[PDB]
């Protein structure tokens, strides 16, 4: 059995560099040579208690590409937990007797971790738990970086926007920090700064990072420009002064960028990325989203198949 | 100086921490003879609290769960009126059930699960990382249930 | 040995009550020396609690406040290592601050006022009539904050 | 200085048979010979934090009837307590620096008592505080009971409806219990029964009372049939079974009624009293309401004017 | 005709030291010798389109105290402006054909000024117009400052709280700046700082002012500690970080306080002033509120009566 067989995928913090590489390598192979019957006879639950377009749809699509069935809900309002007052615990207890794997996104941090404590032998894949982790986003992000840059080492990465509530960058920073020589640039408002527990992690590994108040300040050095949306759903009203994007990226701001730099964004974007960036050779958020398919198929295959020989 | 045949004596408890210990540890729940000394003069610690429970003994990690409240306290196991064991509370790997995650959006608040943090001495204070939300806090912040 | 030079000694406190008294009237929130004896032998009462507070005194009213929990107790006023006064708690005409009115629609929960209840020996127990409410409950059901 | 000069009127429990008698006598004198200028130069607050038709209007009419001016509000929604988060205490603290007396009705029990602790030398008159007391109601009730029965002692009185939340029956039962020989019949669902602190007080004076399941049962011997409205706005949802009146008095239930018997109701009525009762000789709730004028003129006169009605 | 006869009272910026002095003197005379009939035969409008407890009630009490009648509303919700789409202008155009003077508070800045252009010969008195002016507050404030300090010049004054939206401190700062030698200390979050047009006006007269981060810092030299409430209802969501009071005065902060020092607050207070302050000798906000009577009687007297207080 492979390393990830029957493993819960809750936080990048529980995965090793090898685990990541495994997912990425499998993603590359599935992208090149599809396996429509890989997960035949499997039934997976797609449970989203929080809004979503890319994550849910790509996951379910990935399930069908592998030949599995999908059961679930995109809203808890009509589940028994939403109308009859059932606990998340009890919910996971019964759904885990129906399916082979549970993909879940929840508004509270730790919801995916808790699930694993009630799913028995059913693997839980965290599609996002509050502003904590977003493992499959990182998987697809790393996959996208890897093929546009041919490396996951010695990169110059800049993350912009809401770094405090961005579960996207929390997971992406931890993962990249498992690779050697990467340098980070955090461009975010004071109130939505990159969490300290992430920084202490970077210092622990002797990884260089630094803060900046403008994008122009680093434009010429980055290989990856990772933009993020202000997570207004998670903001405390005492932070409502930050709803509007502080950094707006326009085609004109890319004049001195490395030719190979790619602009990434987990999406949705509100106004932090102007649409005139969409036509530049740097715009890579859609290709990025598209890679969500191969990365999630890879994860679903590794977790539900003892061995894969492609 | 008092005296008890068998039991445990927690000494060198910071002033104004003893009563708390009695509380959140339900130590007075037993019907065994207990003796408490609050704001007692201490040679090197200035003032201190001291608790004595005869025929009672603490947990090796509850002594560590004690390392958070009274870092320089000392538990003395006593038998036949003698200190057959002198211990010192050392920082444990994790704390369970007694702490409450300061993050209001942590699932641990809404569901039937026991709290759990990972202990890790930081620069000056101690850092607590929740098992659920994975957030980290200064033990000062977490100690406000 | 055990004998305070000056202060008050609440003797003959029922079992499991001494701790209650400590957290209710928060007698431990002080810099004064306090020695507490729980589950001690007495014979004439089986086992009883004991609280001693140095340089602290209790007016008659303050002593009567104990009536509700430790009726057969004895408050010894101590000065110069000697017991200069001995009094016993007698049912007070009212209890303030300590308790919380059970009537959820009472104006006392929302406004900046101290709780207050008239005390009435009804029969089998004591009845508490809120000063604001005018609704009366049995001491058993009237909680404390 | 009459016994009630500058005195708070919060609970009937605080008043004595003499105080009550003093108000009724004064009401009689003023009804006979109005004193239009008796309270000239007085400014009184009419503060209703809870709905009201009779109590506030009869009170204001009385103030004007005696020559006084009025200031206030009939809805706390536009006071600073309603839109700026202000305590009732501070509200009384400031209003007591403008007026000579404060009339207030409030949704929480003990609001009036509370006000007296922040009004200073300004007398607070309880127009109703939750489901507790309604002192001026009892006063007009007593005035009416004597007007139609010739006395306030040795009467058979039936109180029907919501006796638990009826601040009306709480005050009135206590008032009638200060007089001698009164018989009490309580007709109410077990969930909305007369509070124990009232019964105990009755037992205390060896007063005779008994519970009954119907009006018919006591219609033959009652001198006063006191109907009440279910205080829906005060009920807990776990008592919503009692929202609908259990006892409905119809004209055809008045056959065994004694010639002197009168039906009273503090009002408003929902369906506990059919309209066919309105034209019978026993109906006296509107006459009762009008008596609110005299009783309230009386109380105001006694509290704000030093000498007895000359 | 006194200087203020038939005059609009809209902004302190329009008044002179003499006008202010005239009101205070008049207030003193009327407090000493009330004139119950001074405004008999007058009908005044009390129009509050915004919440109010002290301003509307003290104003109406004053009108009655001087013998005048009152008409109006304390909630625009039932006026034709609230349910039929009527302009404020037409509302003033018609009300000015019924009354002798109009007192109005409004949620928008400049409403009072606006009204003066449609009232004709009917004087408009600003009871507060948004976060702009609050002229009658300054008047009672000045009356109080002199009552407790013996003078209105050469004082050290600290204004704490929301100075940006506080129409109270805007008027008062302008009024105190018409007197000589006053020292100003402004304690407020940078987001709710005293507007520039006030500071400029101060610099203009070579008046001394300075910003401070705490009360302690100036507690030793302040003669008047003017506390204010955060005007939450006026804040923009991007300023919601300041909803909670930053400065809370507790009884234990009054040790370095000079014996003459008094704490004032236009009220209502949330938590900026602990209740333990209430019993200290420095607390004077309730006394201050009561002074609203005299100041408002004064202004009314001056605007509606031709000769000085005889
Ligand atoms: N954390 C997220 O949900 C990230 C970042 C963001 O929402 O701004 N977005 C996604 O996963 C895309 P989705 O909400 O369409 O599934
Ligand atoms: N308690 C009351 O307010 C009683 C009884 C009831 O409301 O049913 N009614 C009154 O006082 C008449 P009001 O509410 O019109 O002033
Ligand atoms: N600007 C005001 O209305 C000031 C300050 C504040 O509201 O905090 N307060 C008053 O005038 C008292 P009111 O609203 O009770 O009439
Ligand atoms: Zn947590
Ligand atoms: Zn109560």
């Amino acid at each position: 059995a492979n390393p990830l067989y029957q493993k819960h995928i809750i936080s990048i913090n529980d995965l090793s560099r090898d685990d990541l590489n495994l997912v990425l390598a499998t993603a590359a192979k599935l992208k090149a040579n599809p396996q429509p019957e890989l997960l035949k006879h499997k039934v997976i639950a797609s449970c989203f208690f929080e809004a979503s377009t890319r994550t849910r749809l790509s996951f379910e699509t990935s399930m069908h590409r592998l030949g599995a069935s999908v059961v679930g809900f995109s809203d808890s309002a009509n589940t028994s937990l939403g109308k009859k007052g059932e606990t998340l615990a009890d919910t996971i207890s019964v759904i885990s007797t129906y399916v082979d794997a549970i993909v879940m996104r929840h508004p509270q941090e730790g919801a995916a971790r808790l699930a694993t404590e009630f799913s028995g032998n059913v693997p839980v894949l965290n599609a996002g738990d509050g502003s904590n982790q977003h493992p499959t986003q990182t998987l697809l992000d790393l996959f996208t970086i890897q093929e546009t840059q041919g490396r996951l080492d010695n990169l110059h990465v800049a993350m912009v926007g809401d770094l405090k509530y961005g579960r996207t960058v929390h997971s992406l920073t931890q993962a990249l920090a498992k690779f050697d020589g990467n340098r980070f640039y955090f461009i975010a408002p004071d109130a939505l700064a990159m969490p300290q527990y992430i920084l202490d992690m970077l210092d622990e590994k002797g990884i260089a990072w630094s803060l900046h108040s403008s994008i122009e300040e680093v434009m010429a050095e980055v290989d990856i420009l990772y933009m993020t949306r202000v997570q207004k759903e998670r903001l405390d009203p005492s932070e409502y002064a930050n709803v509007k994007a502080q950094f707006v990226l326009r085609a004109s701001d890319l004049h001195n960028a490395k030719a190979n730099m790619k602009v990434l964004h987990p999406l949705p974007r509100v106004d932090e990325i102007a649409t005139d960036v969409d036509k530049t050779p740097h715009a890579w958020y859609f290709q990025q989203a598209g890679n969500g398919i191969f990365a999630r198929q890879a994860l679903l295959a590794l977790v539900l198949n003892r061995d894969l020989v492609l | 100086v008092e005296a008890i045949k068998r039991g445990t004596v927690i000494d060198h408890i910071p002033a104004q921490i003893g009563f708390k210990l009695l509380s959140l540890f339900k130590l007075t729940e037993t019907d065994q003879r207990i003796t408490i000394g609050l704001n007692l003069p201490s040679g090197e610690m200035g003032r201190k609290d001291l608790i004595k429970i005869e025929n009672t003994f603490l947990s090796e990690d509850q002594v560590d769960q004690l390392a958070l409240y009274a870092p320089q306290a000392t538990v003395n196991r006593i038998d036949n009126y003698e200190v057959v064991g002198k211990s010192r509370p050392s920082l444990p790997e994790r704390i369970d059930n007694v702490l409450v995650c300061p993050n209001s959006n942590c699932i641990s608040h809404a569901e039937p699960v026991s709290s759990s943090f990972a202990v890790r001495k930081r620069a000056n204070d101690i850092a607590l990382k929740c098992k659920y939300c994975e957030k980290e806090f200064s033990h000062n912040v977490v100690l406000a249930n």
